[PDB]
């Protein structure tokens, strides 16, 4: 129980450190007015459905 | 007035929201529910490091927006209050054209664009430096001088 | 104590409760390395104590205990390339202006 506990939690710290890894690299570029990320970005983040 | 909105705590006014091109940009320091209802709607994605919060515009009813531009050579550019100097890097204004509650404000250069978005002030001797958050090619830079209240 | 002389092999016998057998047989000052898979018994009960030390200790697991390692190796790398990207992420943000 504890085992599985801690695997879940680190993963889900995982995931929710890749969350805020989105936040903070892709604000500056949805900040912008009239703004557009390049290519390679576009890639790697998988925030992309609102082109702002 | 033309585009942009007052923003109000109440029946007290905090600040002004600017329509730049596609951003609905406002700085998050001020605290209000825009005078506008339809604008209340919508989300925006704030950022603390930049003390600004932004959405995008309802392109279908308000596609009427100042434009705006990346380049600031050093020169005059005005705002509501009086006229602003590039004073080489720095946003100078005469000590009482700035004050509390103009923050969120935009600026134009002389064609008539906005340059940047005003946060807040410091002053060393008559002139007052100005805290504002421009923005170069597809990135925003804040820039804030030593001892600036927020407005 | 057992006899040793000659080219020969000898035999011996332990008693263990570790499913996995892994000791070291401290023979005449020369250790050596054993190692075994040991199978549950068929009673269940008996009219003696045990022979070996005790209950093993929660250190030692058995051998295909190697599914705890590829699990928790797994999840270590996920954090590990989690916080590189984070701490890259942060430093290229410390960067701006
Ligand atoms: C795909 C999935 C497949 C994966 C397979 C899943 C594997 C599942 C299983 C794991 C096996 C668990 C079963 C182990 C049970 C053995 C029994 C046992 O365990 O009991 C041993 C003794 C007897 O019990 P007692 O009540 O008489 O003792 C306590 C006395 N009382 C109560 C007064 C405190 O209890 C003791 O003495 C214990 C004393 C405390 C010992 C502390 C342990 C030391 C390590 C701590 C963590 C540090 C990390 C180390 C990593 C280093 C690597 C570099």
């Amino acid at each position: 129980s504890v085992a599985s506990f801690v695997l879940l939690s680190m993963v889900g710290v995982a995931v929710g450190m890749c969350m805020c890894a989105r936040r903070r690299c892709i604000t500056p570029y949805e900040l912008t007015p009239g703004a557009t990320v390049p290519f390679l970005l576009s890639l790697i983040c998988c925030i992309r459905t609102a082109k702002a | 007035n033309d585009c942009i909105f007052e923003v109000k705590h109440e029946g007290k006014v905090t600040g002004y929201a600017c329509l730049v091109g596609d951003k609905v940009m406002k700085p998050a320091h001020v605290k209000g529910t825009i005078d506008n209802a339809d604008l209340a709607k919508l989300a925006f994605k704030r950022s603390s490091k930049y003390d600004l919060e932004c959405a995008q515009i309802p392109v279908h009813m308000k596609s009427d927006a100042s434009k705006f531009t990346h380049e600031k050579p050093e020169g005059y550019y005005n705002w509501h209050h009086g006229a602003v100097q590039y004073s080489g890097g720095r946003f100078t204004i005469p000590t009482g054209a700035g004050k509390p509650g103009d923050s969120g404000r935009p600026i134009f250069d002389n064609k008539g664009r906005v340059v940047a978005i005003v946060l807040g002030g410091a002053n060393e001797g008559a002139r007052t430096a100005l805290s504002v958050v421009t923005w170069n090619k597809d990135i925003v830079t804040k820039i804030t001088p030593e001892g600036a209240e927020e407005w | 104590e057992i006899e040793v002389e000659g080219n020969s092999q000898l035999q011996i016998s332990f008693s263990t409760a570790l499913a996995s057998a892994e000791f070291r047989v401290q023979v005449c000052s020369t250790q050596v390395h054993c190692a075994a898979e040991c199978h549950p018994p068929k009673d269940h009960i008996v009219n003696y104590p045990a022979s070996h030390t005790t209950l093993g200790v929660q250190d030692i697991s058995v051998t295909a205990m190697s599914w705890v390692q590829k699990i928790t190796g797994g999840v270590g790398l996920v954090v590990a390339v989690a916080a590189l990207i984070l701490i890259v992420v942060l430093c290229v943000s410390f960067s701006r202006h």
